[PDB]
């Protein structure tokens, strides 16, 4: 916080559902690019795994995280527009929930006129 | 050491980045300077110049 | 051993922390511990520090690494090479290049005067431009080698077709 | 092929020394670049190089892996201990290159 | 890991983003300083040449 609302500090979130492959990823990371990562971890539903890096190394660590194949991007959401990001994020996700329910509600009204039809 | 290593991190960043702006704002100033000086050097010339045709 | 054979001189390259401590031998100082502990004593420890150079950035640290990993496997894939061809011809010791003596002085004693270098290269050069430079070198005298030794197999057959017409 | 002969042999002693000297220069700076990289500080490293004797390379390469390992970190430290020169397997020989197993502190095995 | 390898990877860090900044920095104001030199002279060389 108050970095990571701009583009001053830089933050690797992404997600990995392996927490030993990325062991693999802090051991290369380590010997190539050295201690510039701070690495924490929590435990999901996945694993949030995070890596912390400077600003003009940003491509290099992606490389090594794209081959073992993480979704470490450095903003994994494309609703940011709205400041602080998450403000955005939470009313697009409004709005996708009863849209696929409107969906499912348009799939049932089909399903009963025409399954005696077909 | 959670937050304590991440504003270690976050320090240092904001301390690396100004720095280099330093550096950086130093040239701009320098090179503002150098038009500054070279505008000084003109007209002690032209004076020196006027002097002599002045003597004419 | 019994897994390998080995007659010949070997060497471990390492490099550590200045402040470092062994953890096998906790009380000691890293060089003290080279000369007394490690392998029974009888380990000779040789110089091999260098200072240092000129290093573009910490951005630049990144991309020289890279390099130095891939000079390092090609330069050692030419030396092989000469090796393999002194060897083969059998006019030069086999039973030597692997501490056959570099400038008349056996290789443990080599590499203990070496510290870094000077035939053409300088602390005072760039380290991007000593990657470069060193490679360079490298694959010009190989090159060299497989050209004279590709004309030395194409004098071996005209020599047999020749020797064939005189009597064969 | 008379001429070619001597002239082959005495080009690959005169290459063989410079190769020597240029091959020692990379793995000395690289061993000093790599350092730098990942241990930062100290500025100035402390580099030997280590001439063992025949036989006991083996009895070498662990007693530096079990002293300086605890330096590189515990998550760097990999047990795979043990040499395979033959053909029927390829695990059990350390390089950094490779995900299969990593060295744990900065250390270079060079084999003439 | 151990807080303690972490410490040390922390102190370590700092130290090359220190690193960063000052090496290029250091650069900057170093051609600035040429730039300066070589700049100031050529305005004046090119007004004194019409003065005369």
């Amino acid at each position: 916080i108050a970095a990571a609302i701009g583009a001053s500090v830089n933050y690797v979130t992404g997600v990995i559902a392996r927490d030993k492959v990325a062991t693999l990823e802090q051991i290369l990371w380590r010997v190539l690019r050295g201690n510039l990562f701070f690495k924490t971890v929590e435990i999901e539903q996945n694993a949030f795994i995070v890596f912390s890096h400077g600003d003009l190394i940003i491509k290099r660590i992606r490389k090594i995280a794209e081959s073992l194949d993480a979704n470490l991007y450095d903003v994994d959401s494309s609703n940011e527009g709205r400041s602080q990001q998450l403000a955005k994020v939470n009313k697009n996700l409004s709005d996708l929930y009863t849209v696929l329910k409107t969906t499912s509600t348009t799939l049932e009204s089909e399903l009963y006129a025409i399954a005696k039809e077909l | 050491s959670q937050k304590n290593g991440i504003a270690t991190l976050l320090q240092a960043e904001k301390e690396a980045h100004e720095i280099v702006s330093k550096a950086r704002k130093y040239r701009q100033d320098k090179l503002k300077q150098a038009k500054t000086d070279a505008a000084k050097e003109i007209d002690s010339y032209k004076i020196q110049k006027d002097k002599e045709l002045k003597e004419f | 051993m019994a897994t390998a054979l080995y007659t010949a001189n070997d060497f471990i390259l390492i490099s550590l922390p200045q402040n470092a401590q062994p953890v096998t031998a906790p009380g000691s100082k890293t060089d003290s511990w080279f000369n007394e502990t490690l392998i029974g004593g009888r380990a000779f420890v040789s110089d091999f520090k260098i200072p240092e150079f000129k290093i573009g950035s910490l951005d630049t640290l990144i991309v020289e690494s890279e390099e130095l990993s891939k000079v390092d496997n090609q330069i050692g894939a030419s030396i092989g090479k000469i090796i393999e061809i002194l060897q083969g011809l059998n006019e030069t010791s086999t039973n030597a290049y692997r501490t056959l003596p570099i400038n008349n002085m056996p290789v443990p004693e080599y590499l203990e005067n070496f510290q870094w270098q000077t035939r053409k290269f300088k602390l005072d050069k760039s380290i991007k431009d000593l990657i470069t430079l060193i490679s360079n070198e490298s694959s010009q005298l190989d090159a060299d080698v497989r050209a004279t030794y590709a004309n030395y197999n194409s004098a071996k057959t005209n020599l047999a077709a020749a020797e064939r017409k005189k009597t064969g | 092929e008379q001429s070619l002969r001597v002239q082959l042999v005495r080009l690959a002693k005169t290459a063989y020394v410079d190769v020597f000297i240029n091959w020692f220069h990379i793995k000395a700076l690289r061993v000093y670049v790599e350092s730098v990289l990942r241990y930062g500080l100290p500025p100035h490293f402390n580099i030997k190089i280590i001439a063992v004797p025949p036989k006991n390379l083996s009895k070498c390469k662990s007693e530096l892996i079990d002293a300086f390992g605890f330096l590189g970190g515990n998550a760097f430290m990999k047990d795979k201990k043990g040499k395979i020169n033959k053909q029927d397997t390829s695990l059990h020989q350390y390089a950094s290159l490779v995900d299969t197993e990593y060295e744990p502190f900065v250390m270079y095995i060079i084999n003439l | 890991l151990t807080p303690n390898q972490v410490n040390d990877e922390l102190n370590k860090m700092q130290a090359f983003i220190r690193k960063e900044a000052e090496e290029k920095a250091k650069e900057i104001q170093l051609k600035a300083d040429q730039e300066y030199e070589i700049e100031k002279t050529n305005i004046v060389r090119n007004e004194t040449n019409n003065i005369d």
